[PDB]
């Protein structure tokens, strides 16, 4: 878990 | 003064060359990762390539006209006649790009063609005082300018979810919540070395070309202003990103405007 770092924003 | 340690990471698979330079430590040109100018897969994406599911235009002009089902698709065809966004393009919440495609009865000189044209912009990989790698323009780069394209490897969301080396994640989210993952860490191209920034001088758009599986946009990066030669390129990898990171590390994009210092 945590989750995910993915980009965008 | 500083180290021409590549003339060209791409290997000639660019347009134009992209060297990588070093004035700052001594670390080599990085090579732990398989530069590729396009988007791989290594494992099946069922991706739907069926060209009688494409959608096109029948244009018998060069895709200027309202008429345009492939700028009807994007909302409205946003390229200028340089290939350059309208000021009018909401970059914000942009919307989605649809350009036109083998199948549309258009000339491949069309209006509607950009980001499937390649690399254009003069780009250098160099070493940075604070951040790593990064990637700044040898020379002005107009507004609204593609420059580059988000390129590495297709998975899905649960093999993303496994991935441990996370710093190179690109999340691709349907409208209608599907997602997907692009992960440029071992397969990859010049986007993957692209710093954050908290006033971005690029802004990501979902594009689609010789497919249109919503599940796949392609991710191009545009300029939003003037970018001036020798700039380090930048876009906001996002709050989600942060949310992770900023456990870690704190932004050292250097704005006085910094949301994650
Ligand atoms: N604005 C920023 N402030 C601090 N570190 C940053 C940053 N933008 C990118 N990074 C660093 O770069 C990683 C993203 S991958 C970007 C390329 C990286 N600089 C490299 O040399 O390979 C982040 O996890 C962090 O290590
Ligand atoms: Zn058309
Ligand atoms: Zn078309
Ligand atoms: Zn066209
Ligand atoms: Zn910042």
């Amino acid at each position: 878990t945590a989750r995910k770092v993915g980009r965008p924003g | 003064v500083e180290r021409i340690v590549s003339r060209d990471i791409a290997r000639g698979y660019e347009r134009i060359p992209i060297p990588c330079v070093n004035a700052v430590d001594s670390e080599p040109c990085p090579s732990n990762y398989k530069y590729v100018s396009q988007n791989c897969v290594t494992s099946p994406m069922n991706i739907d390539r069926n060209i009688t599911h494409l959608q096109y235009c029948v244009c018998i002009d060069d895709c200027s006209s309202s008429n345009c089902m492939c700028g009807q698709l994007s909302m409205r065809c946003w390229y200028d006649k340089d290939g350059r966004l309208l000021p009018e393009f909401n970059m914000a919440e942009p919307p989605l790009i649809f350009e036109c495609n083998h199948a549309c009865s258009c000339w491949r000189n069309c209006r509607n063609r950009v980001v499937q044209n390649g690399l254009r912009a003069r780009l250098q990989l160099y070493r940075t005082r604070d951040m790593g790698w990064g990637v700044r323009s040898l020379q002005d780069i107009p507004p609204g300018t593609f420059v580059c394209e988000y390129v590495g490897e297709l998975i899905s969301d649960s093999e993303a979810d496994v991935r441990e080396e996370d710093s190179y994640l690109f999340d691709l989210d349907n409208k209608d919540g599907e997602v997907y993952c692009i992960d440029a860490r071992f397969y990859g191209n010049v986007s993957r070395f692209i710093n954050h920034h908290c006033e971005p001088n690029l802004v990501p758009v979902r594009v689609f070309m010789a497919h249109q599986d919503l599940r796949f946009p392609r991710i191009a990066f545009f300029s939003t202003r003037l970018i001036e030669a020798g700039e380090q390129l930048g876009f906001d990898y996002g709050e989600r990103f942060w949310d992770i990171k900023g456990k870690l590390f704190s932004c050292r994009c250097g704005s006085p405007k910094c949301r994650h210092s």
